[PDB]
């Protein structure tokens, strides 16, 4: 699963 | 508007002495940074904007600029390690932790999100977030009688950030931190949202990925029945981390493995070992290999649940990486099993698929299979049945594979091969 994720 | 500003326009506004102007420029930066086609993260960093963004986190009288800079910093922190480092170097960690207490749910959520990206960089930033004291305010956000009164997206983001505080090794998270987080994580593991459930399983899989003392911390919290329940879910995003956690656990002691069996995990494995997703079969077989490495009564559990034919199936036809795990499962079975248990294995048809895999170029799988043969011959010797088994390996073409492997590149392979020739053949 994602280590990091931006807000979109 | 604030749409499509230049970076120099953003700089000009943030450098004005005007808080409203600064707010307009920060929003403009947030919109640049929230575009999917290559956001100008390095440009924003090179313009020196991060310290100004971090100082805006503390402007309690202008909650809009708190939110906009929080969002901007979130998306910078979501980039490379160098980009996350720039957010950390700007002093953002204490400032986000203070924001966790904001009376504006969308601002505290944004702080939660940002800390998750920072902590998600690796163990060092993870432990820096913990040392700044993030865990107490995060857990306090989840201290409600019923989790389902929280906003779905807010609860999902908190679960995901907590799972990053449980993630990564070299080193694993601090023991005190894990043990402070675990009760909340156990509560999330019982929530009805599929995304909360997946990320909670992921967190548990991180905590069980280590030495037995770490596995024991989790198992002692009674989560294994819930893990087995989630193991049977229909949603593959839930099954995957649930199976990972179970497989991690059965790498611990025989007693920890027994708790997985007692909770009923073996009854799910007919479906797991035929699951159409390749990774599920691989990790289900890997899990099986560490159960057959256990006690004879635990091997007997594998027999009783009807799983040996399923191992024959995986060994007969699967992705090679799954077949390799199946080879391991068999060698572990034949290492610790009784003569009667090993005879049962042969009667289920293990010999021919085991022979066929002696054509693989993988040197480790040949060793593993050759070792299983010795174990199986050893059982036939305690019965005088060596001749009858020698014929079986011959009658399906196994001895062509064996009497050839004596001229193999690997020494341990050549040695076991000619040995099996000379002793039986």
């Amino acid at each position: 699963p994602a280590h990091k994720k931006p807000k979109t | 508007g604030t749409v499509n500003w230049s970076v120099e326009d953003i700089v000009k506004g943030i450098n004005s002495n005007n808080l409203e102007s600064q707010l307009q420029a920060t929003q403009a930066a947030r919109k640049l940074l929230s575009r999917e086609k290559q956001p100008p993260i390095d440009n924003i960093i090179r313009a020196g904007l991060i310290p100004k963004f971090v100082s805006f986190l503390g402007k309690t009288d202008c909650s809009p600029i708190q939110f906009e800079s929080a969002w901007a910093l979130t998306n910078i922190a979501s980039g490379t390690s160098e980009q996350t480092k720039a957010v950390v170097d700007g002093g953002a960690i204490p400032a986000f932790i203070s924001l966790l207490a904001s009376p504006h749910a969308h601002i505290s959520e944004q702080a939660v999100w940002a800390l998750g990206n920072i902590a998600g960089d690796g163990s060092a930033f993870r432990d820096l977030v913990i040392k700044h004291g993030a865990i107490d305010p995060l857990l306090a956000l989840l201290a409600v009688p019923d989790l389902s009164t929280l906003a779905c997206g807010y609860l999902r983001n908190l679960t995901w950030t907590l799972s990053n505080l449980c993630r990564n090794k070299n080193p694993a998270p601090p023991l005190d931190a894990v043990e402070q987080i675990l009760p909340t994580l156990v509560r999330l593991l019982h929530h009805n949202d599929p995304e909360v459930l997946a990320d909670s399983c992921w967190a548990i899989s991180y905590l069980t990925d280590g030495p037995n003392e770490r596995i024991e911390m989790v198992v002692k919290k009674g989560v294994v029945p819930q893990l087995v329940k989630l193991l049977g879910a229909t949603e593959l995003p839930i099954v995957t981390p649930a199976l990972r956690a179970i497989g991690n656990i059965v790498t611990g002691t025989d007693e920890q493995t027994q708790k997985v069996i007692d909770a009923g995990a073996l009854a799910v494995f007919p479906s797991l070992l035929t699951n159409p997703k390749t990774n599920i079969q691989k990790e289900a077989t890997w899990t099986m290999s560490n159960i057959t490495a256990g006690r004879q009564d635990q091997i007997q559990q594998v027999v009783n649940h009807g799983l040996v034919p399923f191992l024959v199936g995986v060994l007969s036809k699967a992705d090679f990486k799954t077949q390799k795990e199946a080879a391991w499962a068999i060698t572990n079975y034949t290492s610790g099993g009784t003569v009667e248990q090993i005879v049962y294995l042969v009667h289920c048809g293990i010999i021919e698929p085991l022979m066929n895999l002696l054509s693989a170029k993988d040197t480790k799988i040949i060793q593993v299979i050759l070792d299983a043969i010795s174990n199986i011959f050893q059982a036939a010797e305690k019965l005088g049945e060596t001749e009858k088994l020698s014929i079986m390996i011959e009658e399906c073409g196994g001895l062509d594979k064996i009497e050839a492997l004596q001229r193999h590149e690997n020494e341990s392979v050549y040695k076991a091969s000619l040995n099996l020739i000379e002793k039986y053949f």
